[PDB]
């Protein structure tokens, strides 16, 4: 029915395949010395998934040039049978790792200033990123979470939303400006901090 | 949409021409190819061109066939020559979706399609 793979802009490739029992993405780079196949799992009742490891984690095995024909192949008895294909610009599907190393910086009563790090990702896309960022308050639900929403090369967030002496949770994900069909990252980890007491 | 044309009767050493007349968009834009399926056959690939003009064909039609497009008249194109019996078969044109095939080798693969031609009748006589 659908296949559905993301590029982390590294070294990472993971598709999704869901269907209407032993299945494989093959992955075959145009003009290159390699070719590399994953393992279908079941992650939902639905679909199945694999990753397509290209190499270390932070090298940038792949560019703008590079095409690479995605085949999801399943066992037909003893032949391998074609279920679904894609030619796969990989910049065009950008979906870079959640934001890590989450920390407070400062906190106060009403602000706090919070910084991230972004992995697995060129220098290049710190610059030509947009971020997002709630939080969890007592009583709310992330659904419920005031949104914000911000293009800048920045790596932090001074928050002014907040109340005193309150737990929160906070969470930030990323999405660079460019490519056809690119996304959100999954949110980080959530990060707790209280703020200080009303003096 | 995808509406196929020219499909008839001829005899062997014939030679017909196929059209499928298509969106203003995916004439210029997406990866288009043509298919057949014989009576307890699996549909195959026969032709296919990619959004660059690039072109692929399947084994046993190499050299008689030929796909082409038309951005003017928002036509897609399979000539076929010096047809054989074997070439009795339905014929199916397909158009990919959008930013999804870039090479002719992808085109010729049935799986990449979602959206099909309701398909040509095409029979020629053993001579
Ligand atoms: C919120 O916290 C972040 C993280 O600490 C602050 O960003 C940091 O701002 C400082 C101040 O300029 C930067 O330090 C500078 O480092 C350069 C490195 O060459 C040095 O030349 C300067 O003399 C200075 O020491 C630091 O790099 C920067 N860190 C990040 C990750 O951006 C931010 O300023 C804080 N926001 C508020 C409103 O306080
Ligand atoms: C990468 O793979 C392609 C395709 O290989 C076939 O298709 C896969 C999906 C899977 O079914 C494989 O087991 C198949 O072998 C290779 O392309 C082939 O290259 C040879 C040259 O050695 C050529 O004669 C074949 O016609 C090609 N096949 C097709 C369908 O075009 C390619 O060589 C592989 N690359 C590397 C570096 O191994
Ligand atoms: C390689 O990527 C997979 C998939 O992660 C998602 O897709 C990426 C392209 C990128 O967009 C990520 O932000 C996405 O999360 C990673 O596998 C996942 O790992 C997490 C953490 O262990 C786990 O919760 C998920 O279930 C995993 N999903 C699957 C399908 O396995 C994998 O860790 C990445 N590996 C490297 C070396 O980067």
């Amino acid at each position: 029915s659908q296949f559905t793979c993301f590029y982390n802009s590294r070294a990472n490739i993971s598709c999704v395949w869901s269907q209407d029992t032993s299945c494989q993405v093959h992955a075959w780079p145009d003009r290159r010395r390699w070719n590399q196949t994953c393992e279908l799992l079941p992650v939902s009742q639905a679909s199945w998934a694999c990753n397509l490891i290209l190499g270390a984690p932070d090298s940038q095995k792949l560019t703008t040039v590079d095409i690479v024909t995605l085949r999801v192949l399943c066992r037909e008895g003893v032949r391998w049978r074609v279920m679904a294909i894609q030619d796969f610009k990989p910049f065009e599907n950008l979906r870079l790792m959640a934001p890590i190393s989450l920390q407070v910086v400062h906190v106060e009563t009403h602000r706090c200033n919070i910084s991230w790090e972004i992995s697995q990702a060129s220098h290049y896309f710190e610059r030509h990123l947009e971020f997002e960022a709630r939080t969890l308050s007592p009583g709310h639900t992330w659904e419920e979470a005031p949104l914000l929403t911000l293009k800048q090369k920045q790596e932090w967030i001074c928050l002014e939303t907040l109340t005193p002496d309150t737990q929160y949770e906070f969470q930030v994900r990323v999405k660079p400006l460019q490519g056809e069909f690119t996304t959100w990252s999954p949110w980080s980890q959530p990060l707790a901090f209280r703020t200080k007491p009303a003096a | 949409q995808l509406q196929e044309s020219g499909g008839g009767s001829v005899q062997a050493g014939g030679s017909l021409r196929l059209s499928c007349a298509a969106s203003s968009y995916t004439i210029s834009s997406v990866c288009m190819g043509w298919f057949r399926q014989a009576p307890g056959k699996e549909r195959e690939g026969v032709a296919g061109i990619a959004p660059d003009g690039s072109t692929g064909y399947g084994d046993s039609v190499k050299g008689r066939f030929t796909i082409s497009k038309d951005n003017a008249k928002n036509t897609l194109y399979l000539q076929m020559n010096s047809l054989k019996p074997e070439d009795t078969a339905m014929y199916y044109c397909a158009a990919a979706s959008p930013g999804r095939c870039f090479l002719p080798r992808t085109a010729l693969e049935p799986a990449l399609y979602y959206n099909w031609g309701q398909g040509t009748q095409v029979t020629v006589s053993s001579g």
